[PDB]
């Protein structure tokens, strides 16, 4: 296709429309109604040009251009005179009525209507009457509700109802007093509630844990990372100011997570502002705790481990993978331990096992949108893995896609897409031990055991391909139920199968695993999914190791005399018991971590390690790509007695000292150099980011702002002279603003997004090649792995039926998306979020126990009696109890273990 | 009484055309007389209009075609098939086919509806059917076709 | 602290089996509701989209769109005198003032009795006989100033 803007050339993409296709030229367009992730509705008039019926036409007429199909040979005008003048008259018809609030506003400085009426060249008003005002509604604790900087854009419904499938957000309310909210005062229910702050082109939906503590975009210190609170591995920008993580914005990535977010990747980053942090080494002697710096730190540290006979060490998925690989380095490889269960361990191997050896392949999060049948096996997908939730709503709307293809109505008419397809939708098939928030959509929910849930799956494997084990003992409404799933499965060009290791059995990833081996055999374009628990629960696998079993085994015989713990609490992993007893008999524990954990009282050592946002490391995503997160900001440059080194970097220097008795705070290149020449299925994460030398035309990359404030007077009440700029030598990024964040560099790494005349979300449309495509040169992250040529075999081990045997109780794993993370759960805004803690039952169990809804029932596991108020749950069977895996208390190594001694406190 | 008499519902006139006749009454809104914003209000949502294309014809009511008429246009239907084309075509003699209802309203002798040819002039309507204005009153501006 | 009773519940669903979607009867739930109780109070909102299965804020988003759908409590009897055009040409202004008159209220406002509401709604589509006002089922048309204080006496 080809369009003329002005009287210049251009070559775009007929199926867009022109407001996208001028976007993607560089021209700019004010708009306010239009969304790349949601299509164009035409509400706000914005985004008026000039469009002529041929190239020897002068009159020609004012058309949107976000609904106007960028066809071939067009002639269009955006600086005509008629043009700008309507659209700075529709600036000013919002300004009409908008708030004087701009200094007291959380937008400002970040707003999209700033921008778009600086943009268009509004500045003088001439209105001079009355303007409507609203009542505010309280939202929750997480978005902050302000609804006289209302425009009427409606992207919140968009976003919330078509996109997110949200049910309590709408617009009441007609002419000029049209209302964005909830019907009545609550909490926001989605798990992606948190987008509209990113959504909303104003103030009226604003990060109320951000307003808490509130700085402007231009003072933040952005910096590219990773989201840690579970494995899916959105891309965010955290910034910080005045010492403290103020914020995450999503950061684009065209590959995973394009413009959305989960709450609780938003919103739990509030573990790093906790006070009880440790910020410099502290050795216990006595009863006393002497706190150290860095050398004699490691000085004694390196003398204890010297003297001691056998040293062993125990990762966890939390930390990066280099932090593993040093712990692993230091303590030697058959001395390294997974920090994981032996149980978690297993399910995770096979896991990668499957993404690695099975021969199908696994889709990036944006590529799940595109399949068109969805069978998802005991993964509670929203509360675990929340994003590939999202992604699969989208799928499961391709339906309405297609048809409305099928008429060629064009893909950004989102309008005519949703009334042509009205309830018709791709099949969503989904299997818990409970209801999900995906049944509102799902064709299907199987309510069952894990041990029923992955029968269905052998069954539906069966039923696909006769060569796979079979079944017996299917009911035939059950079989009936079972046939729809093939019928739906078998005829979709694109079936995608999801599972994970968040049931808590290894039959349900054997059994999806055997479907897709089914689905390929029949020539589908087959995906499978796993669903990790962690931030870098794949990269633990690859890299491997014992269990925390057999740690502590260790421990306990005596085989082990020193125990060097990084970034674990244990207690998620076992039983509070052993761990304590193990810990205690053992004469030296040394705790590498940046949360104050329960088994810092035994330990003779702490090492003040970084969070994500001091430290820099890959990651490993569920879909096995590696990921860099780079440092936000120095922790000592406010603190000067802050010693918070990497783990990885305090483990190196610990190696170094106990060989040679000299510390070594190395750089990150020499640790990812020493993680891709010792471990060759990790030599993929040299390729996820660049090295330190990278620069853009010879200077760095910035981390704030060119416009960032107070650089002589933000740490003059500690001391007027201006300390020296903090210096970077593991990445390519400075503290600074002395660097490149230009649109058009050639990196993958972006800290935030930033372009004159677009202060807002909205520039993230300069850093990509196409809106709504990929960042410009490639998005960031490398598969560490490809699709294997030649698959598995079937797995023939197909459980029995569930039995509920009398005395005990099958746990039943219920996650919450506020509360299972660790993390997470530790910062304070999920605290009024979580929920309580309710032990869950089926009506006839509480029946035999007497127990009504709400009354406290003890149970003793490990035991360990501990009690807990009933709620009743009629989705759940019979024989098993209902448990919130990772609260206080309840670790996730319970799901799937029975109970013990249930009855009535 | 036309579901009674066999006019309306299964098997019509021994055809086999089923059809089936529901009246809808609205809640108060001016937006929905418009067509697409009807089909809105017709599908119990807020009445808001619908960009087109696509046109009702094709994507309509439920995403089904669908076709929206006036009142008055499904009354001149069956007098046009009940007649025939040349009766309707030689009733007046002007590019617009056919009858229709106008009438005066507002401070006029005889304010009502009286059904006239198309190519009537307004001021022999304003001062013979309406019979003018009233007394003591000049006229100064009309709108023809509503507001 | 609502309930919707067994007729309400009957008819929502005769309704309903009226058009392909069930979403379609909100309109008519709503109009069902305040027939039976003069208004759509709060509860009513869920209540209808409990029995018609779309969420509440679509009914919200219904109920508030729709003048005639009540959301705050209304008077025994509903004035709603006509505000446009030919009833303006017609003096719809003596009325509204006998009205106020007579019932000592501002439009929108309900008496202390809870006896009237009064309401300017649009054009009643009775132009050549304005001005007009409707009374809760009643049409009066061809009003003067003086028929007010009888007309208003008839309605108890
Ligand atoms: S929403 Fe934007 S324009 Fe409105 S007060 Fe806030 S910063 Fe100013
Ligand atoms: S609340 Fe924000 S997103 Fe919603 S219509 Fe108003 S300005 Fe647009
Ligand atoms: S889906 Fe997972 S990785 Fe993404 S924002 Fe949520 S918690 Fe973070
Ligand atoms: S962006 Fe086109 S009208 Fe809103
Ligand atoms: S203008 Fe009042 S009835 Fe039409
Ligand atoms: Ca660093």
């Amino acid at each position: 296709a080809t369009i003329h803007v002005d009287g210049k050339e251009y070559e775009v993409n007929g199926a867009d429309n022109l407001l996208e296709a001028c976007l993607s030229l560089g021209l700019d367009i004010p708009y306010f109604c239009w969304h790349p992730a949601l299509g164009s509705v035409g509400a706000c008039r914005q985004c008026a040009v000039k469009q002529y019926q041929n190239a020897e036409d002068t009159r020609g007429r004012l058309v949107m251009s976000c609904m106007t199909p960028a066809s071939d040979g067009t002639f269009i005008s955006i600086d005509d005179e008629e043009a700008k003048q309507f659209r700075e008259s529709v600036v000013e018809w919002l300004m009409t009525n908008h708030p004087h609030d701009c200094p007291v506003c959380e937008e400002g400085g970040n707003c999209h209507l700033q921008d778009m009426t600086v943009m268009t060249g509004h500045s003088f008003r001439r209105y001079r009457f009355t303007k409507r005002t609203h009542r505010n509604q309280d939202l929750g604790p997480f978005i902050s509700h302000e609804m006289n900087r209302c425009i009427a854009c409606y992207r919140c419904v968009r976003y919330y109802k078509d996109y997110a499938g949200g049910t309590d957000l709408g617009v009441y309310g007609a002419h000029d007093n049209v209302y964005f909210g909830r019907p009545e005062d609550g909490t926001l229910e989605s798990e992606f509630s948190g987008n509209l702050v990113e959504i909303c082109p104003t103030g009226v939906f604003t990060d109320k844990t951000h307003s808490e503590r509130y700085n402007r975009k231009w003072d933040m210190q952005f910096a590219p990372s990773i989201c840690q609170q579970c494995s899916i591995g959105c891309n965010i920008s955290p910034g910080e100011r005045y010492g403290e993580l103020r914020r995450i914005e999503n950061r684009y990535n065209g590959t995973v997570n394009h413009y959305f977010l989960c709450d609780r990747g938003r919103f739990g980053y509030g573990y790093v502002n906790l006070k009880d942090r440790p910020r410099q080494p502290v050795q216990r002697r006595g009863d006393d705790f002497i706190t150290l710096n860095a050398e004699q730190a490691m000085q004694g540290a390196a003398d204890i481990l010297r003297q001691s006979k056998k040293v062993i060490g125990i990762g966890s998925p939390r930390a990066s993978v280099e932090s593993n690989f040093a712990l692993r380095e230091l303590v030697g490889e058959e001395n390294f331990y997974t920090g994981i269960a032996h149980g978690e361990q297993e399910r995770l191997q096979l896991a990668l096992k499957v993404l690695r050896e099975g021969g199908i392949y696994t889709p990036a999060l944006r590529e799940i949108e595109s399949y068109d049948a969805v069978l998802v096996l005991g993964e509670d997908v929203t509360q675990t893995g929340a994003r590939v939730a999202l992604a699969v709503r989208q799928a499961v709307k391709g339906k309405a896609r297609e048809m409305a293809a099928a008429q060629k109505v064009a893909d950004w008419q989102i309008a005519a897409i949703l009334n042509i397809g009205q309830r018709a939708k791709h099949p969503l098939f989904v299997t818990n031990v409970d209801d999900t928030r995906l049944d509102d959509i799902a064709a299907w929910t199987y309510r069952a055991p894990v041990e029923d849930q992955a029968r269905l799956g052998f069954a539906i494997a069966h039923a696909l391909d006769n060569s796979a084990p079979a079944v017996d003992g299917i009911e035939p409404e059950l079989q009936s139920k079972i046939d729809v799933i093939v019928q739906a499965l078998a005829g979709a060009k694109k079936p995608l199968i999801i599972s994970g290791t968040n049931a808590g059995s290894l039959e349900v990833i054997q059994a999806a695993a055997n479907v897709a081996k089914a689905l390929k055999g029949r020539g589908a374009d087959v995906g499978i999914t796993m669903i990790a628990r962690s931030v870098n629960s794949m990269g633990l696998g690859i890299m491997g190791g014992g269990s925390l079993e057999e740690a502590l085994t260790e421990l306990e015989t005596g085989r082990a005399d020193a125990v060097v713990v990084l970034e674990n609490d244990l207690h998620r992993h076992a039983s509070a018991t052993r761990v304590n007893a193990a810990l205690a008999k053992a004469p030296l524990v040394m705790v590498v971590d940046h949360q104050r954990t329960a088994i810092m009282e035994n330990a003779h050592l702490v090492l003040s390690a970084a969070s994500f946002a001091e430290s820099d490391g890959t990651v490993i995503n569920n879909e096995g790509r590696a990921q860099r997160f780079f440092q936000v900001y120095d922790p000592a440059y406010y603190d000067s007695k802050t010693v918070m080194l990497e783990s990885w970097r305090w483990l190196h220097s610990l190696h170094s000292t106990l060989l040679s008795r000299e510390v070594d705070w190395t750089q990150l290149d020499h640790v990812i150099d020493a993680v891709v020449a010792k471990i060759p299925e990790l030599a993929g994460i040299k390729d996820a980011a660049p090295d330190a030398t990278f620069r853009i035309r010879g200077q760095k990359l910035a981390r704030e702002p060119h416009r960032y404030s107070g650089r002589t007077a933000m740490r003059a009440n500690i001391s007027v002279h201006e300390p020296r700029q903090p210096q970077d030598i593991d990445t390519m990024f400075t503290f600074s603003m002395e660097g490149n964040n230009q649109p058009t560099a050639h990196r993958s790494q972006v800290p935030f997004a930033w372009a004159p005349g677009w202060n807002s979300p909205q520039a993230w449309n300069k850093f990509q090649d196409e809106v709504g495509g990929k960042l410009r040169f490639g998005d960031p992250g490398v598969r560490l792995f490809e699709t294997s040529e030649n698959g598995l075999d079937y797995f023939t081990s197909v459980p029995a039926r569930f039995q509920p045997q009398d005395g005990k109780w099958r746990i039943a794993p219920y996650y919450h998306l506020f509360g299972s993370d660790e993390l997470s759960q530790r910062a304070p805004v999920f605290q009024s979020r979580m929920p309580q803690p309710y032990i869950k039952l089926n009506p006839a169990d509480a029946a035999k126990l007497g127990v009504n809804a709400g009354t406290r029932v003890s149970f003793s596991y490990d035991g360990n009696t501990v009690t807990l108020p009933v709620e009743i749950a009629e989705g759940l069977t019979a024989g098993q109890v209902g448990l919130p895996m990772g609260m206080s208390g309840i670790a996730p190594v319970l799901a799937g273990a029975h109970l013990e001694d249930l009855k009535e406190a | 009484e036309a579901t009674e008499a066999g006019l309306l519902g299964k098997n019509i006139m021994g055809t086999g055309f089923d059809f089936e006749l529901f009246v809808h009454t609205g809640a108060g809104r001016y937006i929905c007389g418009e067509e697409t914003a009807l089909i809105n209000s017709l599908e119990g949502r807020r009445a808001n209009p619908r960009s087109k294309p696509p046109f009702p014809a094709t994507s309509g009511a439920w995403g089904k075609p669908t076709c929206v008429n006036n009142v008055e246009t499904l009354c001149n239907v069956p007098a046009i098939l009940a007649n025939g084309v040349e009766w309707y075509q030689n009733i007046s003699k002007s590019k617009d086919a056919g009858t229709k209802l106008m009438g005066f309203s507002g401070r006029v002798k005889n304010p009502g509806l009286w059904e006239l040819p198309f190519g009537t002039t307004a001021r022999e309507i304003l001062e013979d059917y309406a019979g003018g204005m009233r007394d003591g009153l000049k006229f100064k501006a009309w709108q023809p076709g509503g507001a | 602290a609502f309930e919707l009773s067994a007729a309400e519940r009957e008819a929502i669903e005769h309704e309903m089996h009226h058009y392909e979607d069930p979403r379609a009867a909100s309109i008519e739930a709503l109009k069902i509701v305040q027939k039976q109780r003069g208004w759509v109070p709060d509860g009513a909102i869920h209540a209808i989209a409990d029995v018609l299965g779309i969420p509440a804020s679509d009914v919200e988003g219904v109920a508030t769109f729709y003048s005639q759908i009540f959301r705050q409590p209304v008077g025994r009897h509903v004035i709603r005198y006509c505000d446009s055009v030919v009833c303006h040409i017609n003096g719809y202004q003596g009325i509204q003032a006998a009205l106020e008159k007579k019932l000592n209220i501002k439009p929108g406002q309900t008496t202390f009795d809870g006896r009237f509401t009064l309401l300017p709604t649009c054009c009643l589509g009775n132009c050549d006989k304005g001005p007009n006002m409707m009374i809760d089922e009643d049409t009066h048309a061809h009003l003067t100033p003086e028929a007010i204080p009888e007309l208003l006496e008839r309605y108890k």
